[PDB]
């Protein structure tokens, strides 16, 4: 081509913890503080 | 600091002192003396104890088990890099915190300071509209600073877990005597933290 | 303000300053302080080694 | 790496059944651990480090983690052709 | 400048002093990232990454086809035929060992290396029994030549792009405005560091501003050119020593309105885009700089940077942005232009 | 019915016939040029087919060579263990069947060369075949490496991706009629030394009685110094002042509908990322020019940095503009 | 008696000297760039030096490697085979000498592989060094191949050969002065879109104090459409008249004998076959221009076809001329 109930927040909590939101800034806060 | 700081500035001309601001000089006399009396010594003592203990535990676990000497090359080097990363990142974040709280408290200094001048100036309710941004404008930075510290711990935590697996393999590999394996495993668990 | 230097001085400033800080505060730090700290740490390590040996 | 939008503000995780795949894959990894584990126990009992039991499993745990990493990367960076390659890989194990 | 301190975001900076196009596109029709894109990223890597991908690719191919060969020498009942130590190898001749003297995966891997990189130690040759092995050998050699060619192309193209090191064209970090030859003039300094010349050079100066129209339309980011004031009206320039590229404004250009007080609140931004083809490389390069209102130190005049040494001229580059604040009239942009009764408003 | 074909299709690709052109034939240089300019899905096939055909053909020749000297004939009738077979004039040691000869080829050309299959100096035919095989192998290898590299080298560029606006607007500007279209970009590297040109193409006569069915009449893009060059990093509106010297003078909205006309816009420049020249074109027909629909702004003012959008590219708000001629526009400027 | 410093030496090659340039640095990758463009004499030695080095280095990593796994001793103590069977643990079969090791080294990094030195699979370090040697060999081979191709790609372009006559003249054409050099060409292919620019370098004070030290004006050249293009087959004479607008307008008969003038001429363009841009620069200082003698005819119609003669490239003859200045000659009719 050119281009159901299962809802919870444990899964975000289980595999998206304390390391993503600031990940880009923390590695490379050089000259863009 | 006390004998030297006073000694340096007593013998000088009034022109420069009345040309550069007084506030910075007062700060140099007060805040920095507080920091060096109160802050630098305990920080240095704590840092030296922690660094030396981490080095000692790593050294113990490497002596007690020969494979550790090869095994210990990559991980600590990566930790070195990560250390430098935080060694700047949060520094910048602390700077951000250092200023983020300057205006907002002064605003609550203002609205209160205008005890009656803004009481019935018909602009009272619109005042909340702007106020409700500053609070967020500060707590947002607060969470970011907290998050930087958290990220370091998480990275550190996973690094620590890797060391334990290595030591465990080494211990079953070592099997020299119960005393050796016990000391090695316990010190790895100590260095974890 | 001195952004090029600040980038060059992004980190790894402390050693010269801290050396001024420590030396003044401490003469013969290497044995009086440094030596005591190293001795205590090695003593704790030897305590562990003796516990293993026993 | 190879006209560009935000990295993650809006497109956090939009792909078909995003909640489900991770939910299952974790179970597969745990099952693989038990298989190793089972062998890991079994190998001591057997005569000369027979490795049929342990490794087939070790390779599988590593492969499963790797598969998951490719789906996550394929997810952050939209590239739906990639996932087609992974589907063929999931079908050669069954 | 506490207002500017809280206004650090509000700022008319269309292009950053570095040169990039600080902008934001959105709501676009991103069709996807088709496969070939990844290959292009392969070309434009750096040496450490290119070397890593190179070596990793060779080793992955070798190990993979070694695993395949190991399976092959397993299924044909070959490893067992060798493992029978009734003799040194009692019945290992007639059984048609599919690949001669392939004993274990390590040995099969040695064979993979020996057959892909064209070494061929002879001690372990393909035999005349198993067609499956011949099929895998054909596949091995075809994939080997394609991978070899592609990696060679990658390494070569990172070699043939060694002419490009970095664009080095230098502007006066600040502008300058003054009076020269009787009328107001706008200046800027341009210099070069590379030894090689820049052929067919050209410069263009544009004003970016938000405009209004009598009919009613408003063009948010409006661009308008300005003359580059050369002697015979031509945007050519010879660049041996650095010089001063002065776009003096009379009436048509938008400098008639300028008032000295207004510069802090001024909304116009000057952009300079110059370009030319490098003589010894053949690449068309283009360098761009931005002159924001905060950097226009009005009233100054530029310094001289040419001295007679012994027989050959010497030139400095330290004094680029240094200026001597020669006195000049104030806000005469309209006063001096729209000549008063004196016709000498200065 | 069928409208007279646009001298330029909307996407470009001038669709004009070409009849009674004397054939230039063909040349094998052309076959090679077709080879180089392939796409991967066929290169990685023609390449493989060349290799496999090469190996099989030379293996057949090898089999014949090992047949004539009777290599096969000596080998097959073997006694218990081996006394008769090894010492006689075999031409290529240990080739005794096709598959064997095939393996000998695949060991000779691709340069593996194990060693179970050695070749002796007793059969001149064998020496000539070896030389020929090796030369053919080198030539095929060189040309295929050249092709693969040429793709790995010139795949730094992609399909021309330039976007013009859909429509065109006859609007009012500076108290005068005007012509406008939009030219944007989705590419990465800013075009270098770009230029824009506008050509009106319509059938014209000449007072000395001669017609020219598709004229071309360049027409001046407005600019404060009349410079065809144009900087572009955000979508732009390449304007066109209209005057009694410009070829659009005699049109009002009433007469627009059933009018034979066109506008072709061709702009050219060198992309710096690929370092290669390129030009893109569009063409607006009579029915495609929405009168009076002055263009809708795009660039906004975000806090730190400006911002643009692309969903609302061709939004045409409408404003009042005179529904009259251009000559009459200056005939009666009273109100 | 030293010549006052000249901005562009008579043989092109602008002789300026700027210092205090902030040392950008010496980029780690710079050697490679220098390595690409060498005299063929070096790129036929650094090849040999690189290959021979790598070979010897891996050989030493290799003779010793054979010793450590017990290989040297088994062969030496008894007979290789007469007294005893192989130890079977030899790392590489029959690898006898730190001579033999060197010979073996040639097989791995050169892809020849004889066969009398196999690689057994016991010693893992041997397998490690085999992987490493093979990777290094491939990287060195590819880099050298790319270098050799770059220096075979640039065998087409050789050197700018555009010849200006030695010195200028100054004469009268149509009752007005002029200024002439004589550009020309050497090789077969013409230049494309060749362009000419004349700049005068002078020390200009300003009526407002400023004194531009070495300031360069541009002056128009002669052409009936005021366009700087040109198309040369036989040497032309590119005049650039002097007038009230021109800066040379104040030159004089006596003053040119001791004067501050510098008329650089630049010529740009590409070459058709190579398709590469190029430019050429040269000059005319005060000593070099001698008034009143025009250049001499070249093109001569032979019996068969036109002939361009070079025997008198820069030959000069005197002709009538007035000794006044440019403003003097046009000062008054009677003047
Ligand atoms: N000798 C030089 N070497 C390198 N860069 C130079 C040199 N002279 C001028 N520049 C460049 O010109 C720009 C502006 O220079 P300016 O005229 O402001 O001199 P400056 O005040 O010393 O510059 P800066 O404050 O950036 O050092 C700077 O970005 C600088 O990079
Ligand atoms: N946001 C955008 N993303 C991609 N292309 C755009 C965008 N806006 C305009 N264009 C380009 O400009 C041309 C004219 O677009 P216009 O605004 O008329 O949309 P349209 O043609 O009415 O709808 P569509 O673009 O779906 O055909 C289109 O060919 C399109 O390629
Ligand atoms: N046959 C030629 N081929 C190439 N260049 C020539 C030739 N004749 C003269 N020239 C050019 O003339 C210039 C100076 O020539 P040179 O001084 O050697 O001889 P000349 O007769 O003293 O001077 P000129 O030849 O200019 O009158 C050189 O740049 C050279 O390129
Ligand atoms: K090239």
């Amino acid at each position: 081509f050119f281009m159901v109930r299962f809802l919870q927040p444990f899964v975000n909590l289980l595999s998206k913890a304390t390391y993503w939101w600031m990940n880009t800034l923390i590695i490379s806060a050089h000259r863009k503080p | 600091l006390h004998h030297n700081l006073l000694n340096k500035i007593i013998l000088g001309p009034i022109r420069f002192f009345d040309t550069t601001p007084l506030g910075l000089i007062l700060n140099r006399f007060s805040a920095d003396t507080n920091i060096i009396d109160q802050h630098i010594p305990p920080t240095l003592e704590s840092l030296t104890r922690s660094t030396l203990l981490c080095l000692s535990a790593i050294g113990m676990i490497s002596y007690a088990t020969p494979v550790f000497l090869i095994a210990l090359a990559p991980l600590g080097v990566a930790f070195y890099f990560i250390q430098k990363y935080f060694r700047v990142a949060s520094k910048d974040l602390q700077e951000l915190d250092d200023s983020t709280q300057l205006p907002l408290l002064c605003h609550f200094s203002e609205t209160a300071e205008g005890l009656t001048t803004i009481r019935a100036f018909r602009h009272e309710t619109r005042f909340k509209q702007r106020m409700l941004e500053l609070t967020d404008t500060n707590n947002i930075a607060y969470l970011f600073l907290s998050a930087a510290n958290r990220w370091l711990e998480v990275r550190t935590d996973y690094l620590g877990a890797c060391i334990v697996l290595t030591a465990s393999i080494a211990s079953i590999s070592g099997s020299s005597n119960s005393g050796l394996v016990g000391l090695g495993l316990l010190y790895a668990l100590t260095i974890t933290n | 303000d001195n952004m090029s230097t600040v980038m060059r001085l992004r980190t790894k400033m402390p050693w010269k300053t801290c050396w001024w800080y420590l030396t003044s505060g401490g003469f013969f730090l290497l044995f009086l302080m440094i030596f005591s700290k190293l001795l205590k740490h090695s003593v704790i390590v030897a305590i562990d080694y003796w516990l293993a040996t026993w | 790496g190879s006209s560009k939008v935000q990295i993650h503000h809006n497109t956090w995780l939009h792909f078909p059944g995003h909640n489900l795949r991770w939910i299952l894959t974790f179970a597969l990894l745990f099952v693989h651990v038990c298989e190793i584990a089972e062998g890991i126990v079994s190998d001591s009992q057997r005569a000369s480090r027979h490795l049929h039991l342990f490794m087939p499993a070790v390779m599988g745990f590593v492969a499963t983690t790797t598969s998951i990493v490719y789906y996550h990367n394929i997810e952050t960076s939209n590239f739906p052709k990639l996932l087609l390659a992974l589907f063929l890989y999931w079908v050669m194990a069954f | 400048r506490k207002p500017r301190i809280r206004d650090r975001l509000p700022k008319a900076r269309f292009i950053a002093k570095s040169g990039a196009c600080n902008l934001a596109h959105k709501n676009i029709r991103e069709q996807g990232r088709f496969l070939q894109d990844i290959f292009t990223t392969l070309v434009d890597l750096k040496w450490r990454h290119t070397l890593v991908i190179f070596t990793m690719s060779f080793l992955c191919s070798w190990l993979l086809f070694a695993i395949m060969w190991w399976l092959v020498a397993f299924a044909h009942g070959d490893i067992y035929a060798y493992m029978e130590k009734g003799i040194t190898e009692k019945s290992g001749l007639e059984s048609a060992v599919c690949v001669t003297n392939v004993r274990s995966f390590t040995s099969a891997f040695l064979f993979s290396i020996e057959v892909q990189v064209t070494i061929g130690f002879g001690g372990r040759m393909m035999t005349e029994e198993c067609p499956l092995a011949i099929t895998v050998l054909i596949l091995q050699n075809i994939v080997g030549l394609i991978i070899n060619a592609v990696m060679l192309g990658c390494i070569f193209m990172k070699t043939a792009q060694a002419h490009r090191r970095a664009e080095t064209l230098i502007f006066s970090r600040h502008a300058v405005i003054a009076v020269r030859n009787g009328k107001l003039c706008f200046m800027f300094r341009v210099g070069d560091l590379r030894k090689s010349m820049i052929i067919s050079a050209s410069v263009r100066i544009q004003v970016v501003k938000k405009t209004t129209t009598p009919e009613g339309e408003v063009v948010p980011i409006h661009q308008q050119d300005i003359p580059v004031d050369n002697p015979i009206e031509s945007n050519n320039i010879f660049l041996v020593a650095p010089l001063i590229i002065c776009h003096v404004i009379d009436k048509r250009s938008p400098l008639y309105d300028i008032s000295a007080t207004d510069l802090v609140n001024q909304d116009l931004e000057v952009i300079v885009i110059l370009e030319g083809v490098v003589e010894t490389t053949g690449i068309t390069t283009q360098a761009r700089t931005s002159y924001i209102a905060e950097e226009i130190q009005w009233g100054h005049r530029f310094v001289s940077i040419v001295t007679e040494e012994e027989g050959v001229y010497s030139v400095d580059y330290s004094k680029f942005g240094n200026t001597v604040r020669v006195a000049a009239p104030r806000c005469s942009a309209r006063e001096l232009d729209e000549k008063p009764s004196i016709l000498i408003q200065t």
